[PDB]
RNA sequence: AUGAGGUGGCAAGAAAUGGGCUACAUUUUCUACCCCAGAAAAUUUAGC
């Protein structure tokens, strides 16, 4: 579009509400993949965009795996792994960030994700039942 | 001191609402 | 789904069907496949059974 | 086969198709280069084939399309060269060139290039027979007291090789919070991984996952196992080893910390001493493993 | 392309998550693309130039298939409308085709 | 009839054109791409009708600029993480209990993963007001639940169907834990 | 069914090895390649 | 009556060869340890 564009444009309604959120430590994304290079592609989308997003994250990739079996005729599955550990954000940028990433899934690649939620003390354990 | 924020609630569809708020219209193409 | 022996008041209090019913319950407390409402009919079931024996 | 009107399109459309990369993937169209071309599309086109070939490529349309259209003669159909009629025109060219260079000569590590390369950089088949000529007249030129021009032509006809005792890795020598100079390494044998920690200066100790050697192996083979390494190269009582090692039996872990020990003693010895250990067979890792 | 070079020089023309380490139902994804070929070669006959591709994204179920320009684009149009419903109502997920019409069958080599 | 690449200006929008994951299209893909070993004196396969470019979960409804734009318009979605939460030392010391919870990402008509309901609780004991008799009756109540090394306490939850009442039921283990810790029966005299 | 599990407690692809294989060599199973 | 029942019986013996299962030790066995202790007592067939 070069002059025919959009006055203007509505945006999704986003409400505050009143309740607190919940806070999470540390979000583990374990991704599996058969390719390699799929799975460097979705790191580097991943990352990018918890970097716009402000998330701090990290990249490592855990060991890959092979599981061979026989009919001789030999056949073969590799499993590749890739682990993006977020810190330190909310409840609702961790929600956006994983609806992102996840609708953004390319084929063939699983997701794991653990959220490490923080939470106080229940009000039955700061002191004892006299 | 920590000041835990408020959650913010979105309806179902709103983060594929800002997507597409975010692109233009295909002029070289004909309608999907 | 994991305190199961309230369904076990009119059976045996004492008796090896206490022990053998206890026991049940406590296998079916640990199910998570199941609902409370297929626990609760299976331990009827096991209820009907002894009483017509 | 493909016409250079053909290629000329197929030139035109790569250009657009760079700066449509270009803007693509936001960076500049101008400085955008073939690297980040390479990037870009394996990004956009994740790819797990092994065969780098097989996986999607984006290049100058000349690096594919191949070219051996070579016209020996014009409209007026005079051929170029005056060798042409003997049919092989490149190949006689050179024989007389090099003929002149010995008539002048007498009135004053390396491979000779293998059959197919000749074929190539001539372009023209040749049989066995004539390339034994060619290589017979090269050897005789080279006989002769050659010049330095003579010895430049020669080599244009000599390609390189390689040798096997750089390739071994020397590891760098680190130092720890005393300031003692040390260096690591690490050895494998069957299922047994070791990792080993070689002092410049020592007493001859050798700590095996903090147990004394003595006692965490037994047997005497496993000891003279590690003695090997230092016995070689004499230098036994002159060092102290701090080793870790992991699966395996007593033999498989006996060698590994070998192995282990002789890449991180390598360190500390001369390049003739590391090239000796090579050849006793230290520096080796052992591939015979338990088959199916 | 011989079946060694599958992982080589050949790609997979299915791809869906449940053959991974942990992942479950792949013999059901396998029977979904065996009727799913099945069905495409059943109802497209002598259009496909090249087998299908059966990609999967959570519920989505895209079939990229490469067919022919021999048949009249309203019966491409009908056939397409046909198919994406009745295996949206089969499988019970979002079913969608993605036809790529060629002007002939692409040749590789000869054997 | 002609392909609508020659069409496409050099200074176009490339998001519009692929908002979202679609199939490779080589009369839209604005590329000379080609994919495939080269048959001998031959060349790789052009990208019309080439089944492996199609093959390949492209990345081109995610670009640098695509993504950048998205994450622009997506920041009005997130809050900030409490600032006073400079780092874990003070994360394990205003929040101590860690709840660990697991989701899958699977492509199939069918949502549920058993694995799901799992839900881990940790704790640091040093957090938990415990004399020395309740510390040690928590420790060898717990068992190898409890890590002498890294003095945390470890219930792993998943009797239960949902992650809910899975949560709920690990908390519920937490609490008659610490008060049946702080508790002397007689046969605790008989140390 | 329940009844006899019940009286009990009172005391990878699901197709045959070929038609895996002609999925498998043609590349129609997802990850199977050949070692 | 190729259906449903009842009354009795039937539960083998001998080789020559083919195959298979067990124990078969002093460089062994039992205890402690995982290796410096104490007590016991001819044809063939494959394989590198
Ligand atoms: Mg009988």
């Amino acid at each position: 579009l070069h002059v025919d564009v959009p006055k203007d444009l509505t945006k999704p309604v986003v409400t505050i509400s009143d309740e607190p959120d919940i806070l999470y430590k540390r979000l583990s994304v374990l991704v599996k993949g058969h390719d390699k290079a799929v799975l460097d592609s979705y790191e580097y989308f991943a990352v990018l965009a918890a970097k716009e997003l402000g998330i701090s994250i990290k990249v490592h990739e855990p060991p890959r795996k092979i599981e061979r079996f026989t009919l001789r005729v030999q056949y073969e599955m590799r499993t590749l792994y890739r682990c993006l550990e977020l810190e330190h954000l909310t409840g609702s940028t961790a929600d956006v960030y994983l609806e992102y990433i996840q609708r953004n899934l390319p084929e063939g690649v699983a997701m794991e994700v653990t959220k490490t939620q923080l939470e106080q003390l229940p009000e039955h354990i700061k002191e004892p039942i006299w | 001191e920590v000041v835990i924020p408020k959650k913010k609630t979105w309806d179902k569809v709103a983060v594929l609402q800002a997507l597409a708020s975010t692109v233009n219209r295909d002029t070289t193409a004909v309608p999907y | 789904h994991i305190f199961l022996e309230k369904h076990l008041e009119s059976f045996p209090k004492q008796g090896p069907i206490r022990h053998f019913m206890e026991l049940v319950t406590c296998g079916l407390s640990k199910n998570p496949y199941l609902s409370v409402k297929q626990k609760v009919e299976h331990i009827e079931w096991f209820r009907n059974y002894f009483n017509e024996k | 086969t493909y016409t250079e009107d053909f290629i000329k399109k197929q030139i035109e459309e790569f250009n657009i198709g760079k700066r449509h990369l270009a803007n693509m993937m936001g960076e500049d169209p101008e400085t955008f280069t073939q690297e980040d071309i390479d990037r870009a599309i394996a990004y956009l086109f994740p790819s797990g084939l092994f065969e780098k070939r097989a996986r999607p490529v984006m290049k100058h349309p000349e690096q594919i399309f191949p070219r051996q259209r070579a016209i020996q003669w014009g409209e007026d159909g005079r051929p170029f060269h005056y060798l042409f009629y003997t049919g092989k025109q490149s190949y006689y060219s050179l024989m007389h060139d090099v003929y002149g260079m010995l008539l002048n000569l007498e009135k004053h590590g390396s491979r000779w290039l293998i059959k197919e390369e000749l074929e190539e950089m001539l372009v023209e088949k040749l049989s066995d027979l004539d390339y034994m000529q060619f290589i017979r007249l090269l050897e005789k030129l080279l006989t002769s007291q050659c010049g330095a021009a003579e010895e430049e032509f020669v080599q244009r006809f000599r390609r390189s090789v390689t040798l096997e005792s750089k390739k071994q890795l020397i590891e760098p020598v680190q130092y720890d919070e005393q300031g003692m100079a040390f260096s690591k390494s690490e050895g494998k044998r069957k299922t047994a991984k070791a990792e080993a920690i070689v002092y410049k200066h020592g007493s001859g100790r050798i700590k095996v996952n903090g147990i004394d050697y003595q006692l965490y192996f037994p047997i005497t083979q496993d000891r003279e196992q590690l003695m090997f390494p230092f016995h070689f190269v004499d230098r036994l009582g002159k060092h102290d080893v701090t080793c870790t090692v992991s699966g395996g039996g007593r033999s498989a872990q006996a060698g590994a910390i070998r192995l282990a020990m002789a890449k991180a003693l390598c360190s500390f010895v001369t390049e003739d001493e590391v090239e000796w250990m090579r050849q006793a067979g230290l520096l080796t890792t052992d591939p015979r493993v338990r088959e199916r | 392309h011989a079946p060694h070079y599958i992982a080589h020089r050949k790609g997979w023309l299915s791809l869906h998550t449940g053959n991974l380490d942990g992942e479950d139902h792949a013999a059901e994804r396998t029977v979904e693309d065996v009727f799913l070929r099945k069905f495409m070669w059943g109802t497209f006959p002598g259009c496909l130039a090249d087998q299908l591709v059966l990609k999967r994204r959570g519920n989505q179920l895209e079939i990229c298939a490469v067919v022919l320009r021999q048949l009249s684009p309203h019966k491409y149009y009908f056939l397409v409308g046909y198919s994406e419903t009745l295996l949206s109502y089969f499988y019970k997920c979002p079913v969608r085709l993605h036809l790529q019409t060629v002007p002939s069958k692409v040749v590789y080599k000869y054997l | 009839l002609p392909p609508r690449t020659e069409k496409m200006a050099v200074d176009q929008d490339w998001p519009s054109v692929y908002p979202v994951a679609a199939p490779f299209k080589p009369s839209a893909v604005p590329l000379p791409v080609r994919m495939g070993y080269p048959v001998k004196k031959g060349v790789p396969m052009a990208k019309e009708g080439n089944l492996e470019l199609l093959k390949i979960p492209n990345f081109l409804h995610l670009t640098p600029v695509a993504i950048k734009k998205h994450c622009e318009a997506l920041k009005d979605f997130c809050t900030e993480w409490p600032a006073a939460l400079d780092s874990d030392e003070k994360c394990e010391k205003h929040f101590p209990i860690e709840i660990d919870s697991t989701d899958y990402v699977s492509s199939g008509p069918s949502v549920r993963n058993p694995r799901a309901r799992v839900v881990v609780l940790r704790v640091k004991l040093s957090s938990l007001n415990l004399d020395d008799h309740a510390k040690k009756k928590l420790i060898k109540l717990v068992g190898e639940r409890y890590c002498k090394t890294t003095d945390v306490l470890t219930i792993k939850t998943d009797r239960c169907p949902l992650r809910r009442q899975n949560y709920d039921y690990a908390v519920y283990l937490l609490t008659v834990l610490y008060h049946e810790s702080w508790n002397t029966e007689e046969w605790e005299k008989s140390k | 069914a329940d009844e006899r599990l019940r009286i009990n407690s009172l005391r990878r692809w699901r197709l045959s090895r070929i038609v895996f294989r002609h999925l498998a060599d043609h590349g129609q199973l997802s990850g199977i390649q050949r070692a």
